[PDB]
RNA sequence: GAGGUAUG
RNA sequence: ACCCAUGUCCAGGAUGAAGGUAAGGUAAUACUUACUGGAGGUCCGAACCCACGCACGUUGAAAAGUGCGGGGAUGAGGUGUG
RNA sequence: UUAAGGAACUCGGCAAAAUGACCCCGUAACUUCGGGAGAAGGGGUGCUCUAUUAGGGUGCAAGCCCGAGAGAGCCGCAGUGAAUAGGCCCAGGCGACUGUUUAGCAAAAACACAGGUCUCUGCAAAACCGUAAGGUGACGUAUAGGGGCUGACGCCUGCCCGG
RNA sequence: GUCCUAAGGUAGCGAAAUUCCUUGUCGGGUAAGUUCCGACCCGCACGAAAGGCGCAACGAUCUGGGCACUGUCUCAACGAGA
RNA sequence: AUUAGCUAGUUGGUAGGGUAAUGGCCUACCAAGGCAACGAUGCAUAGCCGACCUGAGAGGGUGAUCGGCCACACUGGGACU
RNA sequence: GCGUAAAGCGCGCGCAGGCGGUCUUUUAAGUCUGAUGUGAAAGCCCCCGGCUUAACCGGGGAGGGUCAUUGGAAACUGGAAGACUGGAGUGCAGAAGAGGAGAGUGGAAUUCCACGUGUAGCGGUGAAAUGCGUAGAUAUGUGGAGGAACACCAGUGGCGAAGGCGACUCUCUGGUCUGUAACUGACGCUGAGGCGCGAAAGCGUGGGGAGCAAACAGGAUUAGAUACCCUGGUAGUCCACGCCGUAAACGAUGAGUGCUAAGUGUUAGGGGGUUUCCGCCCCUUAGUGCUGCAGCUAACGCAUUAAGCACUCCGCCUGGGGAG
RNA sequence: AGCCGCCGAAGGUGGGACAGAUAAUUGGGGUGAAGUCGUAACAAGGUAGCCGUAUCGGAAGGUGCGGCUGGAUCACCUCCU
């Protein structure tokens, strides 16, 4: 472009995108007004469990769970491990993470942070999955 | 417009006897050209040809009027009253 | 070399 | 009831169409603002005409009215004479 | 005229009450850009002095009428002090409208309306009245006249000709 | 795919001035709504000049809700006149 | 700018009062200016900086802790001392 | 960065702004420069020291401003006063042109009407059939009516900002090029936001409507055929006026200026050598096309009509889709 | 002290504007190992494709009007190497 043109108009950036925005957002009873603030991780309340078959190529269930978080957007989580604890009305702590197999979910859950009891019979990357050195 | 017409309107606004390319010489003979195919317009309103080469002379004439008013503000200031501007 | 005139 | 010819009636106020003029504006038109203008099965509202509601009357004051409100009221108007 | 309440009445807010006049501020959705609209919602109105008033009208002038804001005050519950003078808003169906209608139970969503469309008719038109003459039509002439249907405006009006 | 047809209802609208069942269902409004508004569509039995759908202004039109106002009422009392 | 007009003590002036002090700070009178596509007005956002993190540097993001300044003490207004 | 990948408004007229030919003087708005003052401490940076080193802490210095005042330079930009002409324009002499609007006009040729001659087919297809035809066609001649488009010329030829413009004549008009150096003397380039134009389709009102023809009907085809195919055929197509403002609106290539090898056609001009004009040759201007050197490009390819080398200005792009 | 006046926060009333949440219902969008009807495009994709527009149609899409080559095979014409 022309300087004139650029002093016309500066530039623009891109408009970045979150991989997490729902983690990106609060909230106050009081004001009932969303709020920025960037966070970690969320916890929330179960309404749904299911399985999922996920794109191709691959074939095998997936489980997830569709949450309310603390700031009320309605999730799906991805329960990573081999079997779980949860169900409906259980409490779940959330973190950002996208399971590539499966259209709609983009995060996962904390294995072992609250009622999500940790995984049976793991030994090996145990601080992921969540269960204790025996 | 006729050449002996535009050789009357040249050599008796001109500014002095040799003169032909001032811009009192041009501004004259645009409004003449000008007032003519304003006429021609109200006749055949939809000759948009012939409307374009009208508002280029119509441009011109703006563009030399201004040249004068900054060089020289009183040929400009007579200048409007003797042709019928503004 | 160019221009124109049924399914898997 | 409809019509024919001929007459006559409609207090007062309001709104402000087209058009026109002028200033601005233009290369010239547009166009804008003001003023003027006086249009309308226009508005408000008496007379005039009608008759929406209610009440009273209902051997009525009256064989269709009275009272309180109501609609139109320059028009597809009302009315007179023949 | 009525305590308190205020549509609980009732087929139904029937009736009644309330609003009401001049000026000022301000005024929505929608709109066929004209309207809606007096929308709504609110304020002020009395008398006295500044006042033969600022200013206007009239007049040869004297004089005679209209009376603009403002201040400064006065009195009352209340100042268009009486009488006369819109209740408003939201939503919807129907009919566009103004108008007409069952004199004497129905005023309407019915009739008409402008507009659309079909159809007929060559002029001694067709259609109508009448036995006929004679007339209307029309002292007109298919951009006119009669009949049928529809019923402003906007977007549209589909298939079927066997009967 | 097949019968019948002259041809089988298009758009648009739709428990409708039309919907029986039917106080249909859902939503809204109300403490409570066979009425009301908006949607749905098994349109008993809408539908394109017996016009369809829509629509500003208009209306003594019909319908539902609200503010104000009230002897309509709870529940009647007083006064005046005929 | 998927916000272009805004302002009416608003802009200037003559007088007057007021503050510790200049000034439409306020009052009265006169004129009708003034600002604005060099983005006014409006909406949303945000305390500002030293500085912090990153980066070859230009620059990008932040304004925890430390220091400076500003603002506010349940919300609003007002004065006294 | 925008020919083909995303990206040049469809094109113009032009307010504002940006940018601006050569020379002299004047300034010092911008620029450059010496001095003074400040830009806190802490923190970054450098140099020392201290905590058993480190982290940490201390001392000192440095840096940092489109900082301000004051004093100097005039090269460039800017302001000012003059002068000049290669830009820009007017004049003068010529040349081309389907540039546009209006009015009128011509004959081919499709259809239709009438009349003769005239007898059983015509039409169409891959085959057919629907359809027209003894109430007489098809064809053939004569005459008449109606409208729409304009063969040959006609050509990578002309003009136009683009869309686009082809039969002829007249009127009214626009723009282009060539030569001159007469005249003015930078008057210019672009151009947001505005204003207008703007294929075909389509919309409103009123005409016209011969052909072609969406829709539609019938006949075939097909497994089916809401299509190709045939026969018919309404809107439209045409005109006047006014809207619509889109396009594979494309050279998919923004306007302007200059510079950087050639060969060759073609158009409109000019200049000169030769020759009886004619004719040939060379030089040059503005166009339009072909092929190619450098150079650029991812390549294809562009190549004095750059997609090369540079400058000014505008518009636009920032992964696909959703989503225009 | 009291009283009267000016300014004056909150409050009340009123109608508009602005931003958001929600809503019977509705619209299209996208994603999703192996479902359905057809075959519109790619080659001349079997009617050449595509741009705009109108109309029609279960759906892709078809037809008309104009436009482009981002058009395959065959032909004469211009032009070049
Ligand atoms: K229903
Ligand atoms: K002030
Ligand atoms: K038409
Ligand atoms: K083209
Ligand atoms: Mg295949
Ligand atoms: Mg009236
Ligand atoms: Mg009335
Ligand atoms: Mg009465
Ligand atoms: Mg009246
Ligand atoms: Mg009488
Ligand atoms: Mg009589
Ligand atoms: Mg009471
Ligand atoms: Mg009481
Ligand atoms: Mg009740
Ligand atoms: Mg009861
Ligand atoms: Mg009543
Ligand atoms: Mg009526
Ligand atoms: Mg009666
Ligand atoms: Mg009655
Ligand atoms: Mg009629
Ligand atoms: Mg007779
Ligand atoms: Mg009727
Ligand atoms: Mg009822
Ligand atoms: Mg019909
Ligand atoms: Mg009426
Ligand atoms: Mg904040
Ligand atoms: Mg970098
Ligand atoms: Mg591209
Ligand atoms: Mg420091
Ligand atoms: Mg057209
Ligand atoms: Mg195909
Ligand atoms: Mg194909
Ligand atoms: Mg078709």
């Amino acid at each position: 472009p022309t300087i004139n043109q650029l002093v016309r108009k500066p530039r623009q950036s891109k408009i970045k995108k979150s991989t997490s925005p729902a983690l990106n957002k609060g909230l106050n009873s009081f004001k009932r007004e969303l709020t920025d603030v960037n966070s970690p991780q969320k916890r929330g309340v179960c309404t749904r469990v299911g399985t999922m078959t996920p794109k191709k190529p691959n074939s095998a269930l997936r489980k997830y769970a569709r949450v309310r978080l603390s700031n009320g957007i309605e999730v799906t989580a991805y329960i990573p491990g081999i079997g779980h604890n949860l169900q409906e009305h259980s409490v779940v702590l959330i973190r950002g993470g996208r399971v590539k197999d499966l259209p709609g979910v983009r995060y996962h859950i904390v294995r072992g942070a609250l009622d999500t009891a940790g995984v049976e019979n793991r030994g090996q990357s145990r601080s992921k999955y969540g269960t204790k050195k025996p | 417009l006729t050449q002996e017409r535009k050789n009357e309107i040249i050599a008796e606004y001109r500014v002095h006897d040799t003169d032909t390319g001032s811009p009192e010489v041009q501004i004259a003979v645009l409004t003449a050209e000008i007032n003519s195919l304003n006429e021609h317009v109200r006749v055949h309103k939809k000759d948009h040809h012939s409307y374009r080469g009208l508002m280029k002379m119509v441009g011109h004439r703006r563009n030399l009027l201004t040249y004068l008013r900054k060089k020289d503000v009183q040929r400009y200031r007579e200048l409007i009253k003797r042709l019928g501007l503004r």
